[PDB]
């Protein structure tokens, strides 16, 4: 949340990056760094700050009498994970607030039922 | 009843996505410059540490969100420089080279709509990953690849083909043959083109669901507020409260502010996990709903629209995303006088895909969705037995048109 | 970890153990101290009992979402395009894991492609014919018929078109023949 007025100054619409190198290409983003940007260190290596680039960019010949089939298939395998549960920790309200103590759980039952 | 005429009509429909990212100081907004807060602050433990994961895990999770929205596709297309579409006008949808971004007419005329101090008590805000640009060039994307390849572009690659044709495919897959678009383009043309315009007319005069999650973010008013309150103290400011007493009496008053100001960052921090939970939960269902109606054709009832679908395009609002569903809806219809089963000989005639209508006098068979009669000839039907089980049965003849070469 | 290192902090008492507490002072001058430690024992516990009923919620509506993606991808064929994969769907198989489960989704997938000229209908005589589920690609001299899917042509004939109209309104048509085999077997 400062400008590169106060304390290699790549001045970001983020912030004020410093000891980064600024490149002209376009690559995929490793360290989201926000706004934009994102740095990487793949370039005798340091780390550099580029602008994203959304992918690839390609047109179609799409024309009023112009179709294309497919001739040739493939089969491919995929996966997708799921988490379904987790642990089942119970936790006793009393031996954790209190030890063993006696007036600690007299003075604890003052406080109505939140134990329950 | 059958009915004889149909209507385009599109219409929208508006779902948020994501909310502004927060990252709240737990330091900065209890002590301030003082040191002897901060001192009497080390003794509650780690109550300035997990407040902190907690919005930074909620931030992590809004980006998370944007990106699982908007990015369905790897490469980008591009609309060609030929602007033939056989008759419907793609020019209220399409981006704009003149404007300053490429939002189109309808994505800045929402822009419009939509109106999206406190820094100094350590209230801070951060920025997007995906600026506005990227997601309108998104958008973009996948409206040029659904008007070029139709949903071939969402499995592999992407095919080429005309789009008269394209909407045959859509006709086809809702029951109604593809000769009763073929007929009458031009009216379905013109219907879009109304249509579109018409859609264009009421967004240009609502956006409540995209307005509620600003006025609900714009909380940060009562935590900041919630900063002139003595909290049983005698005056809501530590420089004032330090420099009027001393360590033995001033800590009390100190600890009571404390106890005041983390019992506020803990609501506020509990209100924003439910709040990104609920948002979390459109977001899904806004993913959900592009993949489907956009990259192909749904079946499920009233999920894209009201009435048949045929296609559906995006756009991007201010945190959130906007569909335009094209439905399918007939307008007139006929009585009739409808009979299960034609047996000539002893032989109840099943129809294949159609129905038994008569207009009176005659019997024809005709499909379902639309209404052209032709002649029960043999091949237009498929015997079963004999007609004495049947409940309602009336006893006509069928044409078999293989008679006449014969001769 | 967090809720055991909770139990380390003294929250105002002169000391973070109870046992010193009780000891080292007498109770009627030593019970502000333990209300001062319960206090902030209670505060954790409600803490972290909040955050875990948040994570337990997530975790049922993921469950309930591979309960779905078990039911239809699994037992069944599904049609919900990138529901069950990528591309089209033949079936899936579960696999096991530790607290979650794995699908392997088995997906139809098209490849090479090759360009053609397309026409809606073809004007025989005055009529016009329509394809019945496939779609007219010719490859610059003879028009045929394939389906959409796959290229696999057929010779164009009576038995895979059907007349509609007269060929005087569709905007794109050509001029063709259809065979009509039953002519020919008729002599
Ligand atoms: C398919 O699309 C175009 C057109 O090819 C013709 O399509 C019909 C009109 C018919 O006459 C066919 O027999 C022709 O093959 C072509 O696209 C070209 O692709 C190359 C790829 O390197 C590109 O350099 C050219 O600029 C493209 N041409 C145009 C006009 O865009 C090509 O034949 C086929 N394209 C692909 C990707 O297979
Ligand atoms: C597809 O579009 C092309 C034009 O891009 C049509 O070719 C002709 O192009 C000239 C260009 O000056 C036009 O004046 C003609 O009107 C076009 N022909 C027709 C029949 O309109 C081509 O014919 C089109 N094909 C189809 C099947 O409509
Ligand atoms: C479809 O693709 C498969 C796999 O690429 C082709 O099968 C191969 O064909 C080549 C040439 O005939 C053989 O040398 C290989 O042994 C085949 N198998 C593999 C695994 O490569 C198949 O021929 C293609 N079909 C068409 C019509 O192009
Ligand atoms: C089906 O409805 C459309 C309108 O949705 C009708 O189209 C109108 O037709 C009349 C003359 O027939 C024109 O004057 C209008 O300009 C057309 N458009 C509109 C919006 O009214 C169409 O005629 C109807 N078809 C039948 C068979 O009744
Ligand atoms: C039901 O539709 C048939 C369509 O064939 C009508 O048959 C016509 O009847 C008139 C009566 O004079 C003839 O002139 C026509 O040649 C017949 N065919 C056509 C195509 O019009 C029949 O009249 C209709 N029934 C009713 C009650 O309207
Ligand atoms: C396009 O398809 C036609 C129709 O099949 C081809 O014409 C004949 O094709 C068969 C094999 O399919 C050959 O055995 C014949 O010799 C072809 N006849 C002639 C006169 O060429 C045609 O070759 C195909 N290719 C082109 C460029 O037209
Ligand atoms: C930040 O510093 C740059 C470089 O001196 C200057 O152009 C810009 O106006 C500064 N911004 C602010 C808000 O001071
Ligand atoms: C990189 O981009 C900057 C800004 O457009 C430009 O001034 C500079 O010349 C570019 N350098 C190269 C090597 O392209
Ligand atoms: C599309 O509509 C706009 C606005 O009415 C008009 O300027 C343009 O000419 C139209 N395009 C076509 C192809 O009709
Ligand atoms: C069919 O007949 C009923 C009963 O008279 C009538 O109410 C209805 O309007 C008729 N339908 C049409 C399309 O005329
Ligand atoms: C059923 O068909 C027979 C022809 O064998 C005809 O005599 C009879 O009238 C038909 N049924 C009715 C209800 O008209
Ligand atoms: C087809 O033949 C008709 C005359 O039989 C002719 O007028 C027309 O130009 C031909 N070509 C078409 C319809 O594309």
């Amino acid at each position: 949340g400062v400008n590169c007025t106060e304390v290699n100054v790549f001045q970001t619409r983020a912030g004020c990056l410093i000891g980064a190198e600024h490149v002209n290409n376009s690559y995929e983003c490793d360290i989201p760094i926000g706004a934009g940007i994102c740095a990487s260190y793949q370039t005798s290596q340091s780390i550099i700050a580029y602008t994203m680039s959304l992918g690839a960019e390609n047109s179609v010949a799409y024309s009023n009498n112009s179709i294309a089939i497919p001739t040739n298939f493939t089969i491919s395998v995929t996966t997708e994970i799921l988490p379904v549960s987790m642990t089942k920790t119970s936790v006793d309200c009393t031996m954790y607030i209190c030890g063993d103590s006696t007036e600690c759980s007299n003075l604890l039952l003052q406080y109505g039922s939140f134990c329950t | 009843a059958i009915p004889t005429n149909f209507t385009i009509s599109v219409t929208t429909e508006i779902l948020p996505v994501s909310m502004t990212k927060t990252s709240v100081d737990c330091t900065m907004y209890i002590c301030g410059d003082s040191t002897e807060c901060s001192n009497l602050l080390l003794q509650y433990g780690s109550f300035c540490t997990q407040l902190n994961r907690a919005l930074t895990g909620i931030a992590v999770e809004q980006d998370k969100n944007t990106q699982e929205v908007f990015a369905q596709v790897k490469q980008i297309y591009k609309t060609p420089p030929i602007k033939d579409f056989g008759g419907f006008n793609f020019s209220q949808i399409l981006p704009d080279p003149s404007k300053p971004s490429k939002r189109s007419f309808i994505e800045d005329l929402l822009f419009n709509k939509v109106t999206l101090a406190q820094k100094f008590n350590g209230l801070t805000v951060l920025p997007p990953l995906l600026t506005d640009e990227m997601i309108a060039q998104y958008t973009s994307a996948l409206l040029a690849g659904t008007i070029t390849s139709g949903w071939t572009f969402g499995a592999g690659a992407a095919l080429q083909i005309p789009f008269a044709m394209q909407m045959a495919y859509r006709f086809n897959g809702i029951g109604v043959t593809q000769n009763v678009l073929y007929e009458n383009q031009k009216l379905i043309a013109n219907q879009f083109n109304s249509a579109i315009g018409k859609i264009q007319d009421s967004l240009s005069s609502a956006l409540g669901k995209l307005q509620d999650v600003v006025n609900q973010n714009a909380a940060l008013n009562t935590l900041v507020k919630q900063l002139s309150s003595n909290f049983g103290a005698i005056s809501s400011v530590l420089n004032d409260i330090l420099s009027r007493l001393d360590p033995p009496e001033a800590e009390v008053q100190i600890d009571r502010l404390i106890t005041g100001r983390l019992q506020s960052l803990q609501t506020y921090v509990t209100q924003q996990l439910i709040r990104a939970a609920e948002i979390r939960a459109s977001a899904n269902l806004a993913a959900t709903k592009m993949s489907e109606c956009v990259l192909g054709q749904s079946k499920r009832v009233d999920f894209c629209g009201k009435g048949y679908h045929l296609m559906s395009f995006p756009q991007s609002a201010p945190h959130g995303v906007v569909f335009l569903h094209v439905t399918y809806v007939p307008a007139q219809e006929k009585n009739f006088t409808t009979a299960p089963a034609i047996c000539h000989d002893g032989k109840a005639h099943f129809p294949r895909e159609g129905v038994f209508v008569s207009n009176g006098t005659h019997w024809f068979v005709t499909q379902r969705n639309f209404y052209e009669p032709q002649i029960i000839t043999t091949d237009n039907t498929f015997v079963s037995g004999n007609c004495d089980v049947v409940i309602g049965i009336v006893n006509n003849t069928v044409y078999d048109p293989l008679q006449p070469e014969l001769d």
